């Protein structure tokens, strides 16, 4: 926004919350009368609701840079239900599951959560790894690196921006490394931006 | 501060009308949509600026109106249609009484 | 429950109580036609003591020497003795007097005398006592026309339905039946006279009075009378601090029409 | 066709209106409004007669605002033009399209298609025209058209003639 | 404010109703000859010939002026000029729509006076057509039963060719020489 | 971006109050921006309906190591009219 | 403010209920929806041309709203449509869906009873469409067998033979969200499928269906079947673009990408090799997600979940209870011009008159229209400015444009002109409504005369404890400040304290003296209570209304 | 006789709290529950199943099943219902509301 | 229909002015009296919209007319001036 008004380059525009404004500081003349609370629109989405009895709790928040745009719901057991329907509706799922092959290689996002776990290693560090590897896997400055050192990699490069400290030696027991290959490949996405 | 079911009983038990109508528009929601008059939608395209309306669909750009309603009374309509229920809302009556 | 069940009840402007359909609830509110408001519990007399008692109270016989009107009483109680033509019209007003004590009777089947009805006709009474200095000792100015014809007339002024047709019109006599018993009862030829000792100039004021406070009485079109009646039995139920099923959970049995209720009695007589 | 019509508008006054001269600036406020438009259901309103009798009846006074509504019975003069209509007019435009012809307040196209067989656009005419043997159509001349169709644009009302048939065109 | 019509109509929602306009005498639905008046009566249609067209106009824009100097208390080739003065001072002078209209019945009108207007009026009336056709039979200038059958198609057998032929003869003679 | 209304300047290049000034309502206790491009302002502002002075500031890191700050404002409550006993 | 529209300004005076026409859900739509993807047209910060705005409605401080561009504090929001591969019970009608089935003939289409049956001719006769549909049920869901020749009105010797088709009837059963027949040495027993149900329901005759309470151009038996589904708006189900790895989609729009992940894998599998099994598997999926959406508390059918545990918030859930769009966004709402406070009794202030902490009334407002009686007092309260008590907070122009007073450098000068609303601090004598909750008569709620007072409490007479059954053990009442001078009448002349004295309720006052007084009033009055000249004087004078005769 | 046993048995109730509400208002409530034909209770299977308009019953009890139905049912509310003027945001037929004011020319100039 | 209009003579509803009438016109004159609206009455120094509306209301000097309606449709329009004000 900017006043129309007055027009002076900073343009010195204040939001006063509590009478709900957006103010233009300089002249006086409220720019915006609808003004929402984030914090309590926020709460809506990610809330200590867990139940399902709030009202006000009716979206879901998701993770784009990582999950990307898959959005779904669970068929699950509820408070009456027989249980053939259930199965039934989850075997139908099933058929249903003819995904990509990188829509199968959220597999190998399942593998970095397993040896995050593993490795005593925080949320932060797998949100970091799953994203270094989302970036570089498809790479052809990486090519045919060894696969399964190519996402030990991505750990460490995760580990690093976390602060979260990690021995090189660390990763490679807890997987297998291949000393020169996992170097390597830690070093082909670390020039990948 | 809510104004709620039992507040609306009192403000009504006593006759003040206008009160009421303050209370729940103007002092709350208060939206103003565009309505067709041949299906009762507000699936009016209103370009204000322009002075250009049309409900296609029903091919009409002549038999508009523009009516004041609570946000949350529109909410309730277009939720209502969400789930296939037509609550088509009309500006001249049609059935005496 | 109540309130949103009464809601859409509301006066129209028929004296009438409809619903948002325009169905009848009832046809004159409260079956009166009256703003509750305005209603005062008042002794209806008639009603109870012997009929020895009311013989006295009410009785005037001019053409008796012991129950004329004594002209301590009134200027005209000298040349009002034996009047045959003046007897008719108290014979008229006494006879609907016990008409009345019948019906009332017939109402009121305890002989409960004390009933909420507009307008405090002893108020009135009192206060044109307490303002024209009413000398409880000289005889009153007023003749037998001036009260029995008065009261008459007031009787056809106090309308709550204005209506040309014949159903309206006696739909309006019904309303004011039990109120004109009151009436009839407290502006009575004796009475006046003997225990209000009220002058022309007070009598026409007390009947005047009557008129516009009665008015003043009735209903307004668009009371919500409905929402009212719910709050009116909602709230004491609220008050309500807890071998017959009694108060909430009882009340609970009636509104719900429950078929299978806790302690189902009948008294036999 | 040229039609008398029975018609109502709302018209609604503000408070600082309720004065001696308010059936004045309603009847101002009819004109303004109503005299001059162009509907597709009415076509041209044109002129309210009888300016005295114009009834502005009571008005509403709505609920929110001071501001009161009345609908304002009048009559009018309206021009409808329909499909199958033969009207008298003038060459207003020539173009190598065709040309228009103005009747009342509308224009009327006779595309160079619905026109007869030797009468042929020429551009060395001044100003140029439709030359026949026997006829010359040009930015002057009184034409007598069949409406063969209209186009309605809620403002004004657009026409296609032919001047093709029998007992039709140069007049 | 669109402006309102004096007859009542079903909303049956379906809005793909509405039929073509002709010379079938298939008028709009406004345009239907039994309509209604303000005083709610059933009146039959006023469709007006030119002339009958302007005389209307001319007469009501005169009682106008008269309005106007009232609250003000507190040829052919000269009507054309005449005509643009009144204008001037009854209407909002944007009336380019009227101006028109009023510079086009001055030079098309076939009928000046209003005594002529009622000739061709009386005259037209004992043919029972409908309204929209005796308009057409005043604005448009026939010479035979066929002219006026092939301009006029909505006629066709409604009046015999002879009978029509006796109307042309009258008006052409009520015709104005300006 | 969308900054609050309220007073920054009590706070130090930090983004931190030093423990002592008195702070008021809408004062910012702890400036915070989440960049995303420049960056939209996340600062902590005091309660409005209250005031007082700052008691103590305490920087940290959590289990995984996520810097957090914790601050205590200390007011002096005097009874008053709607206040229950 | 909201921007002017010519558009004639009209009153709802009717609500014509109704289903959807899928021909019409697709005419309204301004959006295909195609893809279950919302946004990101791949690690980008737009909206795809496939989920929410394809051409939809608009969100995110940008006017881009097709045309119609407006944004959001003027767009109603547009409606798109999906499209779906097979039809659909809608859940609400699986019920009615299977009443019908049980009232018509199944591939025939016509009515199983006619006006040739006695009882039935008496329920065709009455009046409420629903009172006849359970009349017309209740006869002919026990008639097994389509009619074609039947005795006549005169006597059974000669049949008059009826609609065609000689055909059994299925004994309709509801198994899941299916519907289950058998026909009459053991039965045929098979599943009625949507399609059949959908075919046998536009071969209903329009007097037909128009007997089952049905009409003929708002609600068909036909449209009880989803075909075409109506996407709403953005609006309906809001998104919140947080920092850039936290995304917050509402439930609604998860449910909608469900619904087309079937859709699209059913659609792929009808238009390959049909495996049969295969696709009836597909469907009852579509089925369930499509149902779930609008209704996720089925009975018998598992719930859909978001991740976290929690049941998916369906259509159903938010207009459902107290707190529901109806009760609790509709019937009430919460509301502005409102304040709320400890209340504590003043026995110095009147029974008509409400204290009010200075704080509140500087904070409460009313907007008073410039008038040349108002003009120079309001000029001055202008002048005066928001933080002084006597004063005002916003100028409101003729435009709407609304200046906050508190960043007008030249505050004082502001030449106002008749027409523009100043935004005023409460003041005394200003008519407030005063309420305590649970507002349970009348009296719970009436009219009071300002007095802005010291201190942050709302002070009024004892007196006045009684209606709305108050105690100053730290209980809170609410104000609420009229904004018309049309809206302080009604409070004035018919909520006001003391029109409240005596009440319908029981033809008798509902306010007394009360505590203090009542105790006080008896000692006072008692034979041995007398008092000296020195007192009676001070006593005198204390009664404001006092004649100043001794 | 049963409206008069039912008066009789809300009146007792009123009257064992030994309260007392004004005649009418009971009389209203039994007037109510009776004019149908038959005993009408004041549940949701009782009054709020009457045919009075769908979004005034639909604010009481069951609100989404009384809209699916009156959808199917293709019911029309005619908004004279104090429910439905408030979740349409307008002035109810009420009070103040139950009846309309309009100005009148001629008396304007007579006055003024 | 505009039919329902019940005629002058022939009108049944009270005389009298009802509370509700009397809040709506009250409130009515005194939000067009805000509006700058002219006013009908010699304000002897008044200034308060609804103490000025009181005054025209007093003096009978109110151009306003109540259409009451009637439960079928119909309606029957009094003027202020001829309502009674007694309340
Ligand atoms: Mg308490
Ligand atoms: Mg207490
Ligand atoms: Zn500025
Ligand atoms: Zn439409
Ligand atoms: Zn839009
Ligand atoms: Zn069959």
């Amino acid at each position: 926004l900017t006043c129309p008004e007055c027009k002076v380059y900073p343009p010195k525009i204040v939001e006063r919350f509590s009478e709900g404004d957006v103010v233009c500081a300089l002249c006086g003349l409220v720019l915006s009368d609808k003004l929402v609370d984030t914090r309590s629109e926020w709460r809506t989405f990610s809330n200590d609701d867990h139940n399902g009895d709030d009202p006000s709790r009716v979206g879901e928040a998701s993770n784009p840079l990582l999950d990307g745009n898959n959005l779904s719901t669970r068929i699950g057991k509820g408070e009456t239900t027989d249980m053939r329907f259930t199965k039934e509706l989850n075997k139908a799922q099933g058929k249903n599951v003819m995904d990509k092959k990188d829509n199968e290689v959220q597999a190998a996002f399942a593998k970095i959560t397993m040896l995050c776990d593993a490795a005593e290693l925080p949320k932060i560090v797998k949100d970091c790894a799953k994203e270094a590897y989302k970036l570089c896997h498809d790479e052809k400055t990486l090519k045919g690196k060894s696969m399964e050192s190519i996402m030990a990699a991505s750990i460490l490069i995760g580990c690093r921006r976390a602060e979260v400290a990690r021995t090189f030696k660390e990763i490679q027991s807890l997987i297998h490394v291949k000393t020169k290959e996992f170097g390597k490949t830690l070093n082909i996405m670390k020039n990948i931006l | 501060l809510r104004f709620g079911e039992m507040e609306r009983d009192c403000m009504i038990a006593h006759g003040a009308a206008s009160f009421l109508k303050e209370r729940l528009m103007e002092a709350s929601d208060a939206f103003r949509v565009h309505i067709c008059g041949i299906c009762g939608l507000m699936t009016v395209i209103a370009k204000l600026n322009h002075n250009q309306f049309e409900c296609k669909g029903c091919d009409n750009k002549i038999d508009i109106y523009q009516i004041h309603i609570p946000y949350a009374a529109k909410l309730l309509f277009q939720e209502l249609m969400a789930m296939n229920i037509t609550p088509r809302l009309y500006t001249d009556r049609s059935r005496d009484f | 429950r109540l309130v949103k069940a009464l809601e859409d009840i509301m006066v129209h402007y028929d004296n009438t109580t409809r619903n948002s359909l325009g169905n009848v609830i009832q046809f004159i509110y409260g079956e009166d036609g009256m703003d509750a408001a305005h209603i005062e519990k008042q002794s209806l007399d008639t009603i109870g003591g012997s009929d020895a008692a009311f013989e006295k109270r009410y009785r005037v016989d001019l053409l008796n020497t012991d129950h004329t009107l004594d002209p301590s009483l009134l200027e005209s109680g000298s040349e009002i003795l034996g009047d045959l033509k003046l007897q008719v019209l108290l014979d008229e007003e006494y006879k609907q007097l016990v008409k009345d004590r019948k019906f009332l009777r017939e109402v009121f089947v305890d002989g409960e005398a004390n009933w909420p009805l507009p307008v405090n006709i002893r108020r009135i009474i009192q206060n044109a006592q307490q303002t024209f200095h009413i000398d409880h000792t000289k005889p009153s100015d007023l003749t037998i026309k001036d009260i029995v014809l008065g009261v008459k007339d007031l009787q056809e002024n106090l309308l709550v339905l204005r209506g040309k047709n014949e159903i309206i019109q006696n739909a309006q006599r019904d309303a004011v039946t039990l109120f004109c018993c009151l009436l009839r009862s407290r502006l009575a030829t004796r009475r006046v006279l003997q225990e209000y000792r009220l002058t022309k100039q007070a009598f026409d004021w007390v009947l005047s009075n009557i008129e516009a406070q009665f008015l003043r009485s009735v209903v307004h079109p668009g009371e919500m009378v409905g929402v009212l009646a719910a709050q009116s039995i909602g709230e004491p139920a609220t008050q309500m601090t807890l071998k017959v099923t009694s108060g909430v959970p009882r009340l609970k049995e009636i509104l719900n029409v429950a078929k299978n209720m806790k302690t189902p009695s009948l008294t036999v007589y | 066709m040229f039609f008398i019509k029975d018609l109502s508008l709302n018209i609604t006054l503000h408070p600082s209106f309720f004065g001696p001269r308010m059936k004045q600036y309603l009847k101002t406020k009819l004109l303004e409004e109503v005299e001059g438009s162009c509907t597709g259901k009415f076509g041209y309103i044109l002129c309210v007669l009888d300016y005295d009798n114009i009834d502005i009846q009571r008005g509403r006074i709505l609920p929110t605002d001071g501001s009161a509504e009345f609908n304002v019975k009048y009559r009018a003069v309206v021009f409808k033009p329909f499909k199958g209509e033969v009207v008298d007019g003038t060459v207003v435009s020539c173009s190598q399209h065709g040309f228009e012809v103005q009747v009342g307040p509308m224009k009327v196209f006779v595309t160079k298609h619905l026109m007869p067989q030797d009468l042929t656009f020429n551009a060395g005419s001044n100003p140029p025209s439709y030359q026949s043997s026997e006829d010359v159509i040009t930015i002057k001349s009184r034409i007598r058209v069949k409406i063969e169709g209209c186009i309605s644009q809620v403002s004004s009302i657009h026409a296609i003639g032919s001047i093709k048939e029998d007992y039709l065109g140069a007049i | 404010v669109s402006t309102s019509t004096f007859q009542t109509r079903r909303r049956r929602l379906k809005k793909v109703e509405e039929e073509e306009n002709a010379a079938t005498l298939q008028l709009g639905q406004e345009f239907q000859l039994k309509q209604i008046n303000h005083q709610g009566e059933e009146e039959e249609l006023i469709a007006l010939n030119l002339s009958e067209a302007r005389l209307v106009i001319k007469e009501a824009l005169v009682e106008r002026r008269r309005a106007f100097k009232r609250s003000q208390k507190k040829t052919r080739e000269k009507e054309l000029e005449s005509i643009d003065v009144l204008l001037e001072q009854t209407t909002g002078g944007n009336n380019k729509d009227l101006k028109n209209t009023m510079q086009y019945l001055t030079n098309f009108s076939r009928f000046r006076d209003q005594e002529t207007v009622g000739a061709v009026i009386q005259l037209l009336k004992s043919t029972g057509l409908h309204p929209f056709e005796v308009a057409q039979l005043g604005s448009l200038a026939c010479d035979t039963a066929d002219e006026a059958k092939t301009l006029i198609p909505s006629l066709n057998n409604k009046i015999s060719d002879d009978e029509l032929e006796r109307i042309l003869k009258e008006l052409s003679n009520l015709e104005t020489l300006y | 971006l969308r900054m609050k209304h309220g007073t920054y300047d009590k706070l130090d290049d930090d983004g931190l109050i030093a423990p002592g000034v008195r702070v008021s309502g809408e004062d910012v206790i702890i400036g915070k921006t989440t960049p995303i491009s420049s960056k939209r302002d996340a600062s902590t502002p005091l309660r409005s309906t209250e005031n007082g002075i700052v008691d103590q500031v305490l920087v940290t890191t959590n289990q995984d190591g996520l810097k957090f700050v914790k601050v205590r404002v200390r007011t002096t409550k005097i009874p008053q009219i709607g206040d229950k006993f | 403010g909201q921007q002017y529209s010519s558009a004639p300004l009209r009153t709802v005076k009717e609500v014509q209920f109704g289903l959807f026409s899928p021909e019409e859900v697709r005419a309204i739509s301004v959006a295909k929806i195609r893809f279950p993807e919302t946004m990101d047209e791949t690690q980008t910060r737009a909206k795809i041309g496939g989920l929410n705005d394809p051409r939809l409605g608009s969100i995110d401080r940008n006017l881009k709203c097709q045309t119609c561009q407006e944004g959001m504090n003027e767009c109603p929001g547009h409606f798109g449509h999906i499209d779906l591969a097979k039809p659909v019970f809608h859940v609400g009608f699986i019920a009615k869906i299977k009443k019908v089935c049980e009232c018509v003939c199944m591939h025939c289409g016509k009515l199983l009873l006619d006006e040739h049956n006695e009882l039935m001719r008496q329920a065709l006769a009455i009046k409420d469409s629903k009172k006849r549909f359970a009349a017309i049920w209740t006869l002919c869901k026990t008639k097994m067998v389509c009619e074609t020749d039947v005795p006549s009105e005169d006597d059974p010797t000669q049949l008059v033979s009826r609609g065609g088709c000689g055909n059994t009837q299925p004994t309709i059963r509801k198994d899941g969200l299916k519907l289950v027949g058998s026909w009459k040495d053991e039965p045929e027993l098979r599943v009625l499928s949507t399609e059949e149900i959908l075919n046998i329901f536009k071969h209903i005759s329009v007097k037909d269906f128009t007997s089952l309470g049905f009409n003929e151009v708002f609600s068909r038996p036909e449209w009880m079947i989803l075909t075409c589904l109506p996407v709403p708006p953005p609006p309906v189900r809001p998104s919140i673009s947080f920092n850039e790895s936290q995304r917050g989609e509402d439930d609604l729009t998860f449910k909608l990408a469900d619904i087309l992940k079937a859709n699209i894998s059913l659609e792929t599998l009808e238009h390959n090799g049909a495996p049969h099994h295969a696709i009836e598997e597909a469907e009852s999926l579509l089925q369930f997600h499509v149902a779930t959406y609008m209704d996720n508390d089925i009975a018998g059918q598992p719930q859909a979940l978001q991740k976290s545990g929690r049941p998916v918030k369906s259509i159903r859930a938010r207009l459902k209870g107290k707190e529901g769009r109806i009760r609790g966004n509709l019937m009430g709402k919460r509301v502005d011009f409102s304040a709320r406070t400890v209340i504590s009794g003043d026995p110095n202030l009147e029974l008509d008159q409400v204290g009010v902490p200075k704080s509140i009334a500087k904070t409460l407002t009313y907007p008073e229209v410039v008038t040349p009686y108002n003009i120079d007092r309001l000029t001055q309260l202008v002048r005066n400015g928001p933080n002084e008590h006597p004063g005002a907070k916003y100028v409101i122009r003729d435009s709407g444009d609304r200046i906050d007073l508190r960043y007008s450098k030249r505050a004082g000068d502001i030449q106002l002109q008749y027409g523009w609303k100043v935004e005023r601090h409460i003041m005394d004598n200003d008519p407030v409504l005063f309420n305590r909750q649970p507002s349970l008569h009348k009296m719970s709620m009436m009219a009071h005369r300002v007095k802005v007072i010291p201190y942050s409490t709302f002070r009024l007479n004892l007196s006045v404890t009684s209606p709305y059954n108050a105690d100053f053990d730290g209980d809170e009442m609410n104000l609420h400040v009229p904004q018309s001078e049309e809206t302080r009448a009604e409070l004035s002349q018919l909520c006001a304290v003391p029109l409240q004295i005596v009440s319908p309720q029981s033809n008798k006052p509902c306010m007394g003296i009360v505590q203090d007084t009542l105790c006080g009033i008896r000692k006072l009055t008692l034979r041995d209570t007398f008092i000296e000249l020195d007192q009676v004087l001070n006593m005198l004078y204390w009664v404001p209304d006092w004649d100043g005769v001794i | 006789a049963g409206r008069a046993a039912l008066y009789k048995e809300v009146y007792n109730v009123i009257a064992s709290d030994g309260s007392y509400v004004n005649y009418r208002h009971m009389a209203l409530l039994v007037d109510v529950m009776t004019t149908q034909g038959g005993l009408t209770s004041v549940t949701r299977h009782g009054f709020n199943r009457s045919n009075t308009g769908a979004l005034m019953r639909c604010s009481f009890e069951e609100t989404v099943e009384i809209l699916f139905e009156a959808g199917a049912s293709a019911e029309l509310d005619d908004c004279r219902g104090v429910s439905e003027n408030v979740i349409l945001g307008q002035m109810a037929p009420i009070g103040t509301g139950a009846f309309d004011v309009m100005i009148d020319e001629e008396s304007l100039v007579k006055y003024m | 229909l505009k039919e329902k209009a019940i005629p002058k003579d022939q009108r049944a509803t009270t005389p009298y002015m009802t509370k509700y009438e009397r809040a709506r016109i009250l409130g009515t004159r005194a939000l067009q009296i805000s509006m700058n609206a002219p006013v009908f009455v010699d304000l002897e120094g008044e200034t308060d919209p609804l103490r000025i509306a009181m005054k025209e209301l007093a003096e009978k000097k109110i151009p306003l007319v109540i259409r009451r309606y009637l439960p079928d449709g119909s309606f029957e329009d009094w003027s202020v001036e001829e309502l009674i004000v007694d309340l």
